[PDB]
RNA sequence: AGCGUGUGCCUACCCUACGCCGGCAGGCGCGGGUAACCCGUUGAACCCCAUUCGUGAUGGGGAUCGGGGAUUGCAAUUAUUCCCCAUGAACGAGGAAUUCCCAGUAAGUGCGGGUCAUAAGCUUGCGUUGAUUAAGUCCCUGCCCUUUGUACACACCGCCCGU
RNA sequence: AGGAGUGGAGCCUGCGGCUUAAUUUGACUCAACACGGGAAACCUCACCCGGCCCGGACACGGACAGGAUUGACAGAUUGAUA
């Protein structure tokens, strides 16, 4: 329909250009988080999506202790 | 002191033009909403006439950040001591019988 | 210089702009229907102002 | 110049508030006791209740022409559209402020404390 | 001259015109059991089973019912009825029969005449609303 | 490996090849923060890069740069050629590919440290 | 809903309607309001309603956390900024230790004011849905009114006895 | 013999000692600890990687035409169109 997608799950995605085909599913977590290209620009919000921590900054000592766990 | 001088000429001037004055407590603050369009800018004009009338020999009269200062005979004492012009040029209080 | 310095990128958050108009402070400041006062100031003439507690 | 009925009755009780502190802190020695203001059209004056009217006005009225001017000066308002007065008051002995301003100044003069404080 | 008080309760108002007219059976201009909330429907259906289809062909009781709030809205319509049919009897042939039927729709249920005094009340210090108080600690 | 290409756009032109897709391929992230207008003191990291990309050639990094300055570039794509930043006390730099679009300049600086933990005892500690 | 707020004296940092139509707050225009007058019968609303579970780890409730256009802020990341695709959150009463509370109350829920540039997870108010328990006691923690003892009066965190 | 709301199931802040530089000043039982209306990028910040502008009525030492204060991104200071 020529119609700009915004009903789709990823668009402007990596690791496939247009909304193509993949196979295999388990892995929709590590679909939405890219690990080749954050940890290949040496980012600390690299680790924030690496080491399990808070991308965005929630608060974690009590309350955010869902997010990490 | 962060005074110049042609400024304080004119200060002089205009307070020999004008005499009693109510001021606000500034240093530096060119925008007095009461004591503005005196050709010059305001910081100066109105931190200058503060230090005028705050040298150690005039008195004042101040509080909720105003200062209020009538002719006294101190002041015009200390205009002969100090500047040393006659009253001859007749000042804003020598009416309203 | 004061021109090329001056509102060059807006203090659209000014806090030390304002101060208590009685005793030129800068904390505790009540600009609700424009009273600029500190809140003890506020406290000490409220009677005067016409503020009165009535609860 | 247009402001809304809050902020109107917000500044004139501010007005009043700075201006009774104002002549309060000026003429304390000459037994100030109090400032009412009535604004009618085209007359906003300003009465000064005090107990001892001969040094409000001092000589040939001086010190009523000095008030008026920084009133009026520090103020805005427009030139020779305040005229303020000063009036008596009856009852000098049921004013708080005026005793206490007694009471200062018997202290201040030199006094025992205790003679001063039953005198008032 | 001009008596109208018409119904109200809580909040809501069922302004009542009471007047000649065809004065057909309808709440809110809607039929007897038809209304779209459909939980309080059958305050009215009762009295109109005892007296006939007689009594009912020259009161026109024109109503602007407006308001947010069943218990307001609702309970404030059998208010307005019961004012209709006294100011009526009262006005056209005498009170006895006013006395009688305003004794059963009263005395059959109270809350007509009164209606909640209860009303949210007002929040204080040091806590989160008008009698909890913040956590003290130690 | 081999070289892969970049969504096989062409990048041989500054304008007509590339660039053209300001949003059409390329993500938020820069989409308008690039718009958001422009000021003084903006053109001189730019200056900079263009001094150490056209005297130091490519394969061989410049000389050390060490500023502060986080800005509005008009433009996220950069390739060979990236932004020395010194940061916190120390200096940080990130090897940039042709693939910008979807970041920012400014979140490569670690910190957030683990604090110095002590040795709570004496007392009681839970 | 109701409590309220809202602009030209240093406020050129006010509240916003209506038209910009990438899918609506929105960067552009054009108007209203110094206000029971315009926002406003209060500009991406509660509880409710066959997306429905005749039982319950599912549709039923949000587990880090990516996008489509960005309220437009000297930085925001080293506190501003807006719906969603079902990859499961110990997904259905909780260590000793404890805080608050008696009806339109607790609790849920959002909206104003202050701070302020729209600045809130703070506070101060306002509504809305709306109870369970109790109409008692001095057991704990304390207070008060009397009698009583005291070697205390710095007043029991007192005074004081013996290597 | 009562319970309801669970500091652990649905959004951060105040304070107490130490990483070269951070846990930035009063208040510490009730009667301190989103309290100072204290939501600090500047401004009222003052444990900030280094500092520059100004101070002078009373007794003062170097007793006047330069004795240099704030405006250049380029071949630099550890930031700093000083």
């Amino acid at each position: 329909y020529k119609i700009p997608d915004w009903f789709l799950n990823r668009q402007k995605d990596v690791k496939d250009g247009k909304y193509s085909q993949v196979l295999a599913n388990g892995l929709d977590n590590k679909l939405r988080e890219d690990l080749e290209r954050l940890k290949k620009i040496r980012a600390h919000r690299g680790l924030r999506h690496f080491w399990g921590l808070r991308v965005r900054g929630q608060h974690t000592k009590t309350t955010g202790r869902r997010g990490r766990t | 002191m962060l005074m110049p001088k042609k400024n304080r000429i004119a200060i002089y001037e205009l307070l020999f033009k004008e005499g009693v004055m109510v001021a606000k407590k500034d240093v530096h603050m060119p925008k007095h909403p009461e004591l503005a369009d005196k050709n010059v800018p305001n910081l100066h004009v109105m931190k200058a006439m503060q230090s005028l009338k705050s040298r150690g020999y005039v008195k004042e009269q101040f509080a909720w950040r105003h200062f209020y200062w009538y002719l006294t005979n101190e002041g015009i004492q200390y205009l002969r001591d100090y500047l040393h012009l006659p009253p001859e040029i007749v000042p804003a209080t020598l009416r309203r019988s | 210089g004061h021109q090329q310095l001056y509102w060059s990128h807006p203090r659209k958050f000014g806090q030390g702009s304002r101060s208590c108009r009685v005793c030129s402070n800068r904390h505790g400041l009540i600009r609700k229907y424009g009273l600029n006062m500190c809140r003890q100031c506020f406290r000490q003439y409220a009677k005067d102002i016409g503020f009165i507690k009535l609860d | 110049v247009q402001i809304s009925k809050k902020r109107k009755f917000v500044a004139d009780g501010i007005f009043k508030a700075e201006l009774n502190e104002f002549l309060t802190r000026e003429l304390a020695e000459d037994g100030y006791s109090g400032v009412e203001v009535r604004v009618t059209p085209t007359r906003t004056e300003i009465i000064i209740l005090a107990t001892r009217t001969q040094n409000v006005l001092g000589e040939k009225g001086r010190r009523i022409r000095e008030l008026t001017a920084v009133v009026q000066k520090r103020f805005g308002f427009p030139e020779g559209s305040v005229e303020l007065y000063a009036e008596k008051v009856a009852t000098r002995g049921l004013c708080a402020i005026a005793q206490a301003e007694s009471l200062r100044y018997k202290l201040l003069g030199g006094l025992a404390v205790r003679r001063a404080c039953y005198g008032v | 001259q001009s008596v109208q008080v018409f119904g109200r309760k809580k909040t809501a108002t069922a302004v009542a015109h009471c007047k000649r007219g065809n004065g057909l059976i309808k709440v809110n201009g809607r039929p007897l059991e038809m209304i779209e909330p459909r939980t309080l429907q059958y305050k009215l259906l009762e009295p109109v089973l005892l007296l006939g289809k007689e009594r009912f062909a020259g009161v026109d009781i024109r109503v602007r019912v407006k308001g947010g709030g069943h218990v307001a809205q609702i309970y404030a319509i059998r208010q307005s009825i019961s004012k209709a049919l006294v100011a009526y009897y009262q006005k056209y042939v005498d009170e006895a029969s006013k006395k009688e039927i305003k004794d059963i729709l009263i005395q059959y249920d109270r809350t007509l005449l009164v209606a909640d005094p209860r009303r949210c009340e007002s929040k204080k210090f040091g806590g989160p609303g008008a009698r909890a108080r913040y956590q003290k600690s130690y | 490996f081999r070289k892969f290409t970049y969504r096989g756009v062409d990048l041989d032109q500054l304008l007509d090849m590339s660039y053209e897709q300001l949003m059409q391929l390329y993500s938020a992230r820069q989409r308008r923060r690039l718009n958001r207008g422009l000021r003084r003191k903006q053109h001189s990291l730019l200056k900079r890069l263009r001094k150490a990309k056209k005297e130091a050639p490519p394969m061989e990094k410049p000389e050390v740069v060490k500023t502060h300055l986080r800005d509005m570039i008009i433009l996220p794509e950069m390739v060979g050629s990236m932004v020395g930043v010194y940061n916190g006390k120390t200096f940080n730099q990130v090897e940039i590919k042709p693939e910008m679009i979807g970041h920012y300049l400014g979140e490569f600086s670690i910190t957030y440290k683990p604090v110095k933990h002590g040795r709570p005892g004496i007392g009681a500690t839970h």
